[PDB]
Formats: structure tokens, sequence, C-alpha cells
RNA sequence: UAAAUAUAGUUUAAAAACAUCAGAUUGUGAAUCUGACAACAGAGGCUUACGACCCCUUAUUUACC
């Protein structure tokens, strides 16, 4: 194809391109339709290379180092068998969730608004978003709502999955989360809600937008949120931080950690450490 | 600090890169009588402007043409078409932090300079740089600029014109072809001799001599363009004639890309001028700017204007617009892009248009705009009629309610009062007063400037005075046309704006003949008895507006700062107030006035703000207006905060109101104030949400 | 409107550290092993390249006499 060699010429410039580089990345290059995006696609793939060289160098040496100090160089009650321990004993509560805890949603009705490069971010939030609810002591019933089957959110999932995916404790389905809770107790959290959320409310379903807007759509979810009769709320930020830097719109894993400590009795002060520090200059 | 002067010292003596890739040619005013006639380059490194008249910071301001960047104003000719509106464009330099900005013109810049200190106060801050034509050829990273002084059969006689030549742009370097021949490529191997072969400087490798212009593409040149203003038929022989000219014109190896003419119609269509354009030969294009140019400027005034015309076309009247030759020409219009660099071509995309179609359907479609409109209309238009009919006059139109500086949307402080249908006054003259008139009336501006009896000035604030004398170079060509004897005009003013006018007089152009200044102290009551001649010039003030009296105060505000009340012969008091915090002395003159005039720069809980700005607020200036007694209070002279619309608080009865740009205020229409505040909060409901927004963000932030 | 800023897990400084996901029946350095994901707001440009340089959009914080 002209794009190959396209590609080899630009090594001939040192435009930043990988070494190796597989026929999968290439149709992507071939997407870009601006040179721009050829560059900076480029410039991700050759810095993939150059944290996993700089790690590979980095890891046989981890193996070097172990296996010379190993040639130099009782009574127990449990087997160092934990990492298996938790993993069950999270299980168990997952599975307690889904029957009695609180309903959480992500909605998955962005990925028409999302680029490839922000649908894999996404995805990378919603495994740290699912992951620190299963280590919480009363973790959230999560639903992954408008997941369509053969989306490329369903797909990704799938594959930082793996056999995991059908094993996860979670609901994930096609329906609206209309269709699934009283439209009198959803409330869809944006940043751009006119109405400020002071108590968390137990008996409430909170939906949270699994949309990574890198390029800023602001009222996306907000525009949702009015098509449908459903009520909007947003934290309070500015009620109590002294926001200086960064854009209000926080991170999945952020927002779900901020949930998941006002539903344990925390306060603002602790249920707002997890926003990013360089965001603000201190709390009050 | 900025940052483009970080990049520039960056490139230390303009190293790593060669000309800019990309230099067009775009016209910020197309050369109308309200806008006047101003040129706008681009390149990568550098920006240029040339003629920053009247109102031309307003522009650039509205079409996103950054300010912060400019490097050199050049000026075609000292006069205030030209020059004048110069002063604001240095205050905004100045708050954007510019080190400094190099003034190009003829030698009487550096005596405008000192002049405009009397009222601006000391320039600090911006490095002020005058460069005149007897100055050295000026070079920069982009283009080399040659100033030519033409002389007609201070100095009124002096014309500059300015022929640019952009440097030449090194030309692509081809590594393919480099690697073919045997030049390897990569790390140093590559560094040291890249630069030669990108430099035309012939390079030995390898016993192998290679010449740089082989392997790269054709180096550009530097396409040249020339900026050339004729103000009149005297003009027209020097130019023709001009030694430097030849040099670009008839020559082939010296092309002329573009040629700028900011000459009017008559000067084009003389046969002498008509062959110098020639002359240049058929492959320049020509681009005149002059008052043939129909096209609109300030897109935000017309389509706000449209918008709030709906809700009542009295109050808010629609803003109205002001032969075959040789060779052939394009007429300026307003963000018209004329490419110098990597292509020659006419860069039309960016031309604005001025379709109102748009601007009503766009009001219709608010969530609550026609609903109010519609209830209004039928309230007030099927409504009982008044018992009193009052007369058509006085009519007040608020031609700009700004504070500091112009923005899209309101302009500098300036009303006009229209005592009767053959007198006017003006009670301020900010700068673009003139613009404002002139888009107000269109066709009939010389005929409100030969009713133009007195103009008012509050103080010397460049907001309220510095649009003087556009009025008076226009009101002295409107005169003419009517063929009205030309006269003096009264105006009263604090007595040092007597210094402003006169530095300009003796350095710059003549202006004082067309003012009969009365100072502001002799009009208060019981003042001293001033010479014969200011108390017959008194008298005049009277007789020629038909009014009973003519008083004046001390407001609190700056030094030498002064208040107005007009009483007329039926028995309407008109009472005007500059930029003042509360003030008794205003509320004792102003006693039982008819319609009050007074700031309202800032909102409530801004009092501590007020004070060290020496201004008043909306509560504020409101319980003045009760205080003196007034049957109706006007509030404009707002803070650039509130660009549309001012905060509305719980205080507005039925006797106050709002201002807006180009708005016609009668004594009629009082009763039907209060009856438009709902439409207007639909209108500018987007607007009303987000100002008290700050608000609310503001205590917390001082509560924080 | 203008000027500085914007790290999509979080910081540091101009690439790392700590975290995240999948697999592990681990003899108590699992304090590990084999994989997954590594985009300093977004888009379009310039250049042999540059995180440089240059326009445009959104967002944040200040100022708007
Ligand atoms: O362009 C701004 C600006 O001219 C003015 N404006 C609004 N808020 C402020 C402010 O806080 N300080 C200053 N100096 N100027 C302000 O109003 C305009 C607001 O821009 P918008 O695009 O939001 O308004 P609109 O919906 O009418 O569209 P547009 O045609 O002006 O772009
Ligand atoms: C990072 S936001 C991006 C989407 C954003 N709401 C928009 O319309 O562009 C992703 C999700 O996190 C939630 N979220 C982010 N910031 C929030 C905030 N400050 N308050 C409440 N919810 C927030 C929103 O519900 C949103 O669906
Ligand atoms: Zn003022
Ligand atoms: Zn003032």
């Amino acid at each position: 194809a002209a794009t190959r060699e396209f590609i080899e010429m630009w090594r001939l410039l040192g435009r930043e391109v990988p070494e190796h580089i597989t026929e999968e990345e290439l149709k992507t290059l071939m997407e870009c339709v601006s040179n721009t995006a050829k560059k900076k696609y480029l410039k991700y793939l050759y810095t993939k290379e150059k944290v996993k060289k700089a790690r590979q160098i980095k890891k046989e040496m981890k193996a070097a180092a172990r296996e010379e100090a190993k040639n130099i160089k009782k009574n127990f009650l449990f087997l160092r068998l934990w990492d298996r321990n938790m993993d069950i004993a999270m299980g168990w509560k997952g599975a307690q969730a889904m029957q009695f805890g609180q309903p959480l949603v992500f909605d998955m009705a962005y990925e028409n608004y999302m680029k490839r490069k922000e649908l894999q971010n996404t995805v990378s939030q919603l495994l740290e978003s699912e992951g620190w609810n299963r280590r919480n002591v009363d973790p959230f019933h999560i639903y992954f709502c408008n997941l369509k089957i053969d989306g490329a959110l369903h797909r990704e999932l799938v594959k930082r999955y793996q056999e995991k995916w059908d094993k996860l404790l979670l609901t994930s389905t096609e329906k609206s989360h209309v269709d699934l809770f009283p439209k009198d107790s959803i409330i869809y959290l944006t940043a751009d809600s006119p109405n400020v959320m002071t108590t968390f409310r137990h008996d409430k379903v909170y939906v949270i937008g699994s949309f990574v807007d890198k390029s800023m759509q602001p009222g996306t979810s907000l525009a949702k949120a009015k098509r449908l009769n459903l009520a909007t709320e947003c934290l309070p930020l500015d009620k109590y931080l002294q926001w200086e830097i960064g854009n209000k719109n926080l991170t999945l894993d952020q927002m779900i950690r901020i949930l998941l400590c006002l539903k344990n009795n925390g306060n603002w002060q602790e249920a707002l450490q997890f926003v990013p520090k360089r965001k603000h200059t201190g709390f009050l | 600090p900025l940052r483009h002067l970080r990049t520039r010292e960056k490139r230390g003596p303009s190293g790593c890169s060669g000309g800019p890739n990309t230099v067009y040619l775009q016209v910020v005013a197309a050369g109308s009588r309200d806008s006047g006639a101003a040129l706008y380059v681009f390149s990568e490194f550098n920006r240029y402007l040339f003629n920053c008249g009247e109102g031309v910071q307003r522009l650039m301001q509205e079409h996103k043409l950054k300010v912060a960047r400019l490097d050199n104003i050049f000026l075609t000719r000292m006069h205030w078409s030209n020059v004048g509106g110069l002063s604001g464009m240095i205050l905004t330099l100045k708050e954007t932090g510019l080190p400094k900005c190099v003034l190009s013109g003829p030698p009487q810049l550096e005596k405008y300079l000192e002049a405009i200190k009397i009222f601006s106060g000391p320039l600090k801050g911006i490095e002020l740089a005058v460069r005149p034509h007897s100055a050295p050829e000026y070079e920069d990273e982009t283009m080399t600029v040659y100033q030519i002084p033409i002389h007609s059969e201070r100095d009124s006689s002096l014309v500059v014109a300015f022929i640019c030549k952009l440097h030449l742009k090194r030309g692509n370097f081809l590594v393919l072809k480099a690697k073919e021949m045997g030049l390897p490529v990569g790390t140093a191997a590559i560094a040291p001799i890249i630069a030669a072969v990108k430099d035309g400087k012939s390079i030995t490798h390898e016993g192998r001599e290679i010449l740089a212009e082989e392997l790269c593409t054709p180096p550009d040149p530097g396409a040249a363009f020339v900026v050339v203003e004729c103000p009149d038929e005297s003009f027209i022989q020097p130019i023709c004639e001009n030694a430097t000219f030849q040099r670009y014109q008839g020559k082939a190896d010296a092309p002329v890309a573009l040629v700028v003419h900011m000459a009017p119609a008559s000067v084009l269509v003389d046969s002498r001028y008509q062959q110098w354009m020639e002359r240049f030969g058929p492959d320049t294009q020509h681009l005149v700017l002059n008052e043939n140019c129909a096209s609109v400027h300030n897109l935000r005034s017309h389509k706000i204007q449209t918008q709030l015309n709906l809700i009542h076309p009295d109050i808010f009247p629609l803003l109205t617009s002001f032969p075959t030759l040789s060779v052939p020409m394009v007429q300026g219009e307003c963000l018209l892009k004329y490419q110098l660099r990597p292509r020659r071509e006419w860069q039309r995309d960016a031309i604005i248009t001025c379709n109102p179609e748009e601007f009503i359907v766009e009001a219709l479609q608010l969530p609550n705009f026609q609903q109010s409109v519609q209830e209004y209309r039928r309230s007030a238009q099927d409504g009982p009629a008044p018992a009193e009919k009052r007369s058509q006059y006085p009519e007040i139109i608020f031609l700009g309610t700004g504070s500091a500086i112009p923005m899209k949307i309101r302009n500098v402080s300036a009303t006009l009062v229209n005592i009767s249908p053959d007198t006017s006054l003006l009670l301020d003259c900010g700068e673009g007063t003139f613009g404002q008139l002139c888009r107000h009336y269109g066709d009939q501006v010389d005929r409100v400037l030969g009713t133009l009896a007195a103009v008012f000035v509050s103080h010397l604030h460049a907001d309220h005075h510095t649009g003087l004398p556009s009025i008076l170079l226009q009101r002295e060509r409107a005169l003419a046309s009517l063929g009205k004897p030309l006269h003096p005009l009264l105006v009263v003013a604090p007595n040092q704006l007597k210094a402003w006018l006169q530095q300009y007089h003796n350095q710059c152009q003549e202006v004082l003949h067309h003012i009969s200044m009365i100072p502001a102290k002799c009009l208060q009551e019981g003042a001293e008895i001033s010479s014969p001649a200011v108390e017959r010039l008194i008298s005049s003030l009277l007789r020629t507006c038909d009014l009973e009296e003519f008083q004046t105060c001390l407001v609190r505000h700056c030094k030498h700062a002064f208040g107005c009340a007009l009483v007329h012969t039926s028995g309407w008091k008109v009472v005007y107030s500059g930029d003042t915090m509360p003030c008794e002395a205003l509320v004792r003159m102003g006693k039982d006035a008819t319609l009050l005039i007074h700031e309202a720069t800032l909102e409530d809980g801004l009092e501590e703000e007020a004070v060290e700005k020496t201004h008043s607020t909306t509560s504020q200036a409101i319980s003045v207006g009760m205080r003196m007694n007034a049957e109706f209070i006007m509030l404009n002279h707002f803070s650039q905060r509130y660009a549309k619309v001012p905060l509305f608080s719980p205080n507005f009865s039925e006797k106050v109101g709002v201002a807006f740009d180009h708005m016609k205020v009668c004594f009629g229409d009082f009763p039907t104030m209060p009856k438009l505040i709902p439409p207007l909060k639909a209108l500018f409901a987007g607007d009303i949400e987000e100002m008290e927004e700050r608000r609310e963000k503001r205590e917390l932030r001082q509560v924080r």
C-alpha cells in the first residue's frame, strides 16, 4: 500500500516514528485525515515503545539482581495465600452488593461523541472505577446501561477483562437507566447542573456518564438529562474548594471514589480529598 | 510576562529559521466615513498596524485581531482621521503589558505623544519610540519598511507613504534527494551542513562541491506591497514624480504585489493618478479604501439593535449604513484578506455578512422572549393612552454607555440631546462618538451635525473628550455641504482641556479655529463674572440652545470634574452627571429635574471598589435620583463587566431605567420604560444568568 | 473583552515514583512472576526535527478605573 512507504520515508526524516509497527496500527494511521493527526499518532506509538524498552531494560535488571542475591545467600497460623483470600472476600461482598447495594449507573450512551483515543481512556478509568468499588467496605451496585453488545466500548471492555468480563459482579445491559429505575429516584450528576448537591441521599440513584471528553463538549450530559425529565446535580467544588487551575469535570475513578466516601458517612473534607491537588489551592 | 517576547528571545538573532511561513494583508477598516481607513498586517513573528484611526481599536477587539502582539504602528499622515484614536490604542497596549511599541510616520509624532500626556497622564510601563521617516530603514524578522515623505505643492502638507518588502524566505530542504546523492542524514552528521544548504551557501563534502540552491526549492524572492494615501488633489503630482516610487514600478526585478490606495473617489479618477497606478504593471493588485465601500464593521452593534428593535422600534431604532476606470481595482471590505506568502491571492473567506433575518430569528427562538414581547405589545399598544400628550422633543440619544474603553456592544460615554428639530448639543464626546452619530443617522448625519449647538465635557478622562476633534473636522465638512457659514463651536469643559488642544493645535494640526470654549468654572452657580469675551459666549450658549439656564457644579471625581444641568424655557429640566460618586452639590442643583442621567458603573456590593475608583453603584445612583426628586432616572456609563445589561437590583422602580447604545428616549416614553424590563430579561437571559454567578463567586472568594 | 494557565489515576521534575486491570493454591521478599494499559486540554498548521514556534475552540483563574 502507498501508506507503508509513507511511513518508511518519515523514518528517514526522523519523524519520531517507532521501529516496529503492526499492520493493525497502520490502518489506524490510515484513518488520520490530517498530517498532524499522523504526526500525533506516531508520537504516541514512539513513546509506547520507549516506555516498553526502558521497562524491559529495567526489568531484566531486576531478574539479574535477584538471582545474584540468592546465590550469595517455624510456627505459622496462616499460609501465604492472601491475594487469593482477598479476591474471594471481595467477591462475596460484590455478590451481596447486587442484591442490596445502592445502584450506581454508568451511562454508555456517549460512544458517538468519543474518538478512539478517548474511548480507550474511558475503559481505563472504568476498570479503575470498578476496581475501587470492589475494594470498598460498602461497594455500589454498579450498572452499565446503554452498553451495546457490538459497540466499541463493549468490545474494548472485553479485551481488557478477557475472561473476567463475564465474571464481574456488575449489571451490564442495553436498556436505558430510565427503564430500570423510577424517574423520580434518578439524579444525573454533571458539572453543568444548575443545582448543587449538598447531601448524599442513599435512596437516590446516581448516573455517571462514562464519557471522557478530551476535546471539551460542555453540556453533552446535561442535554441527555434534559431530553428525559431527570434531575441533575453537581459537586460543591466551588463551595468548599479554592479552585484555581484545571477543568471541573473530574475523572470517573475520582467521581466514584468521592461518592464512595460520601456514602460511608464521610464529610466533604474527606470526600473531596480525591480531587487532584493541582486543581485547588487548599480546602475551606 | 508575555509569551511572544520569550519566543523572540529564544530565536536569538533570528536564527534557526528564515522568514515567516505565512504573511497576509487584512483590512480592518474599509475606509467608510464612520470607521475611517486602517490596514492590518499579519506575520508569524510580527504584526503591524497602519493608520490607526478613531474606533480602530474597537474593531480589532471585536474581530479577534489580537492587540498584545503589535510591534509597530505606521501612520501615513498626522491627521485625526489617522492619528485620532491612537491615544486609546496606547493604553490598550499598556494594559496588556507590552514593553515597547514603535511609532512611525511624520516627525510630528513626538510632539503628539507629549500632547496626549496632558490628559492621559504619564505613559509609564510602555516604551514609546517614534521612528520618523528621516530615520534609517527599519529591519525586522519579517520585512523591511521604507518610509517615503511626500510634500504637497507642525506641517500640514506632509504625507508619508510606506514601501514594504518581505524578506527572502529560505526554501524547503529535500532530505530524500540528499541521501541518494551520498549526504549522510541523522545526528551530528546533518546538523552542521543542513544550515549551509538551507542558507544558499555552497558546501564541500568529501571533495564534492554542491550548490545549496540545487537541493532546495526555489526560494521566495519576497513580495513587496505599498501603502499610500492621497488626501486630496494637491497630492497627486508629488506622488507621481516621486523618485523612490519609480524604483519599484517600472522595473522587472522588483515587482509590487499590492498597493493600498487610501484616497477619495475624485483623486482616483484623476488622469495623472490613473497613469501612475498603471505604471506598477498589470501584475500588481490594487486595493482601494474610501467612502465608496459600503460594508458593516460593528456587526455586533447591528445584531443587538435589531434584536432590541423588536421590543420597541421607536426606542430602539435600526442602524442605517451611511464609474469605470482604466486600471482595475478591488474595493476594500472589512476583514478582507490578501495573502502575500506562500500564495498571492485574495482571501475573501473571512469577510463578515450582515443579514438581519438571522438576528430576528435568533431572538424569537429564545425561551421567553417572543411571549414577553407579545404580552408587552398588547398591554402598551392597545393600552390606554396617557392623558398628557408630551412633545416629541427633547429626545435623548444614548450613543455610548461605556466606562473606560469601547467594546463590541457598549461604546465610551456619549449622549446627544435634541433640544429642538434645528438645534442639539452633545453632553459627552468619547472616542468614536462621530461613528455612533453616523451609524445612528446615516445620510442624516450632516443634518444632525449642522444642528449641534454646544458640546459638554464632564472631565479630562480619555473616555469623555477624546472624540471631540473628530466632530470638529466632520462638522466642518458637514457645514460646508449645507453651505452654512463656518463658525466656532461652543464647548463647555474644564480649563486644562485647552492645553491638550493647544498642544495639538501648535504641533499636530489646526483645530482651535472650530472651538469657542467656555470654561466650566464660570458656569457654576454664584460664580465670579469672567471676562466680557467669555460672558458673551455664555449668552450665546443660552440663546443658541434655547436654554433658560445652563448650570454646572463640581462632582465627587478626579480634580476639575464637573456635572451639568439643563433648563429649558418650556420648563423641563435635564440633569446630567458624569463620572461621580453620590454628591450633595449635584442634588441641590438638579432638584425637581425632569430627566436624570447618572453613572451606574458598578453593581451592588462593589461599594469599596467604587470609592477607590471614584464612581457610584447601581443602588447609590438610584438613591441620588430620589434625593434629587427627579421625575425619571437614566443610568449609563456602565462598567465593561456588564457588556449587555447591568444587574437589575430590587430597588428598580417605575422611575428608573437602563440605557443602551443608539437608544432614543423621550419624555413621553417614561410610562413605557418600566414595562420594557421583562422583555429585556428574556432577551438577555443568558447574560443575566452569568453575571450573578460572578457575584456569588465574589462573595465566597472575598470571604475566604 | 484581555492577559497568564490546562498532566483524564495522582505527584515530581523537565522521564521516573506511587497506583490500576488479567492470570497465580504464593512455605511466609508474593517486598514476586507472566501479561494488559502508557497520548502533559482539543483541533489545524509549520519544520530535517523540537515538548519549540503560529493561528482556532473549549475550560480555569484574575483584570476590565
Ligand atoms: O465577547 C464578550 C464580551 O465582549 C462581553 N462580555 C461578556 N462577559 C464579559 C466580562 O465579564 N468582561 C468583559 N470585559 N466583557 C464581557 O460579551 C461577550 C460575551 O460573549 P458571548 O459569545 O457569550 O455572547 P453571544 O451569545 O451574544 O455571542 P457572540 O456573538 O457575542 O460571540
Ligand atoms: C469527566 S465528565 C465528562 C463529561 C461532561 N459531563 C461533559 O458533558 O462534557 C464524566 C462524568 O463524570 C461526572 N462528573 C465529572 N465532573 C463532575 C462534577 N464536577 N460534578 C458532578 N459530576 C461530575 C459527570 O456526570 C460525567 O458524566
Ligand atoms: Zn468615564
Ligand atoms: Zn471619570
